[PDB]
């Protein structure tokens, strides 16, 4: 006549604050270069573009 | 539940079962210790060796 109710359920590990994996969606986004340029003698420049 | 020393009317020990109640030490809730009545949670004790 006894009964033992068992019970469990999930939950994220400690390991999840470092050792996960992101999963994302991706869209066409922008393109991003560092131009480095010289003319003259003006010495080398730089800047993102 | 008896606090004292307490007689049964039972004369043989196998007919009746004692259940030691001392709640001066919580314990973690194992899954291989039956839950108690109630409300049984009473503190937080933080894992020492977390991953890094
Ligand atoms: C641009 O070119 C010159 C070539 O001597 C170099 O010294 C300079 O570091 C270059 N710029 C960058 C951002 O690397």
């Amino acid at each position: 006549e006894n009964t033992q109710m068992s019970e469990a359920y999930v939950e994220r590990s400690e390991e999840c604050s470092i050792d996960h994996a992101k999963a994302y969606k991706v869209h066409t986004g922008t393109v991003q270069a560092m131009v480095n340029i010289t003319y003259g003698s003006v010495s080398w420049r730089s800047a993102d573009v | 539940i008896t606090s004292s020393d307490h007689t049964t009317t039972c004369t043989d020990v196998k007919q009746c079962r004692a259940y030691l109640i001392d709640n001066k030490k919580w314990v973690y809730n194992s899954g291989r210790l039956p839950r108690g009545e109630g409300d049984t949670f009473k503190g937080k004790l933080h894992v020492p060796f977390v991953p890094v």
